[PDB]
């Protein structure tokens, strides 16, 4: 079965940006074509919200109202492997960024484990 | 003439038991599997508790009055038997409808909804969908022949005695079926048109699910839901054959639910197959 792996975990000054990678793994009898996957951002002791999802099979984009702007995500269909670039960041993204994938209604839901972003000033 | 008689207990009772042993695995499969336990099947595990209890006592109580020709168990059972299977029925409904909600809230709020929705308004809404059912069937069931002041019940037969008076079956009916198949219906059209804008994979994969779910809920609930219809105008009009197949046909309901909703994802059927060997 499927667990999720990411990178670009790193520090940056405000302003800067960034990419984080999410590769999917351990596909049998089932599509990472048929996943939908998100990104979302847990900071210290706040809601567990999410920034942003996409849809590989359609190449559907949908952004959360805090994140449309700045945050553009895609992925490689072939490689199975998503990713999250973000621009202009601000201190208050200082989260760790997991990789989410649902399947249609949430049946076969996935996380990840998540990768620490620190943006200074 | 006397093989006829064997051969529908068989069918009906082998039916009855692949159902339980079914539902039975849903659940198994959800409390041993920790990654599928998301708030989604809860309202999967509630569903199969009521396919459960309707796939043990309503299915092979009503194989039994079947196959013998009447009921012969008194009118006490009758009217327990009855409230039971009417109301777990109904909660059954019910259930589907919330997750027809469920699912609904799932697409159109994406990120927002399924981090807000937590587990404590999942148990909300499966004690709300199990009262509203409860309330809505069994006190007009047990308590119609105290306020009218005599069982209309016939000695042999075991129906429930409001069929006789349109008025209250009607409203009833509709609160179970019709309405709920409605909204079940209008808010999965909203899902299909909504989420996935010929369309290759996602409103095709959409479109044939959500067809598939709607297509089983119509074809077990509808003929008995509308004969019950026909029967409340003319007591002689339908043939008793004719009525059992549409309280079956109600049954099998209980009987396809780990198929349209459990195993129809890829995971839960993987799950299922250890419990053979
Ligand atoms: C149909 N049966 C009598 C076997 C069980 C029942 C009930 C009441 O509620 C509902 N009927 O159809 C939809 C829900």
């Amino acid at each position: 079965q499927v667990q999720l792996q990411e990178s670009g975990g790193g520090l940056v000054q405000a302003g800067d940006s960034l990419r984080l990678s999410c590769a999917a793994s351990g596909f049998d009898f089932d599509n990472f074509d048929d996943y939908a996957i998100g990104w979302f951002r847990q900071a210290p002791g706040q809601e567990r919200e999410g920034v942003s999802c996409i849809d590989p099979s359609d190449g559907s984009t949908i952004y959360a109202d805090s994140a449309k702007g700045r945050f553009t995500i895609s992925s490689d269909n072939a490689e199975n492997t998503v990713y999250l670039q973000m621009n202009s960041l601000k201190p208050e993204d200082t989260a760790v960024y997991v990789c989410s994938a649902w399947t249609l209604f949430h049946s076969d839901e996935y996380w990840g484990q998540g990768t620490q972003v620190t943006v200074s000033s | 003439k006397t093989f006829e008689v064997v051969f529908i207990v068989l069918v009906a009772g082998s039916l009855s038991l692949v159902t339980i042993i079914g539902n039975i695995l849903v659940m198994v499969s959800i409390k041993v599997n920790r990654h599928l336990q998301t708030v989604n099947n809860y309202f999967l595990f509630s569903l199969a508790c009521a396919d459960l209890i309707i796939g043990v006592f309503s299915m092979n109580l009503y194989t039994l009055y079947t196959v013998i020709g009447y009921w012969p168990l008194g009118p006490v059972v009758c009217d327990l038997w009855l409230a039971l299977d009417y109301v777990v029925s109904n909660a059954s409904v019910m259930n589907l409808l919330i997750i027809s909600f469920d699912r609904y809230f799932c697409v159109t709020k994406p990120l927002t909804y399924p981090v807000k929705r937590t587990t404590k308004m999942a148990g909300m809404m499966i004690a709300a969908a199990w009262v509203l059912s409860f309330i809505l069937w069994a006190p007009a069931i047990l308590f119609w022949q105290f306020i009218v002041g005599v069982r209309t019940v016939e000695d042999g037969e075991c129906y429930i005695q409001f069929f006789s008076n349109a008025a209250v079956t009607f409203g009833t009916a509709i609160a179970a079926f019709y309405l709920p198949v409605i909204i079940m219906t209008v808010l999965y059209w909203h899902i299909s048109r909504a989420s996935k804008s010929p369309p290759p994979s996602r409103e095709k994969k959409v479109t044939r699910t959500i067809l598939a779910i709607l297509l089983a809920f119509i074809i077990t609930w509808a003929p008995y839901n509308v004969m019950v219809l026909i029967n409340t105008f003319c007591a002689p009009c339908i043939p008793n054959t004719v009525w059992t197949i549409g309280y079956w046909l109600c049954y099998i309901n209980s009987t396809i639910n780990p198929a349209c909703y459990a195993l129809c994802n890829a995971t839960f059927k993987k799950t299922f197959k250890h419990l053979l060997m």
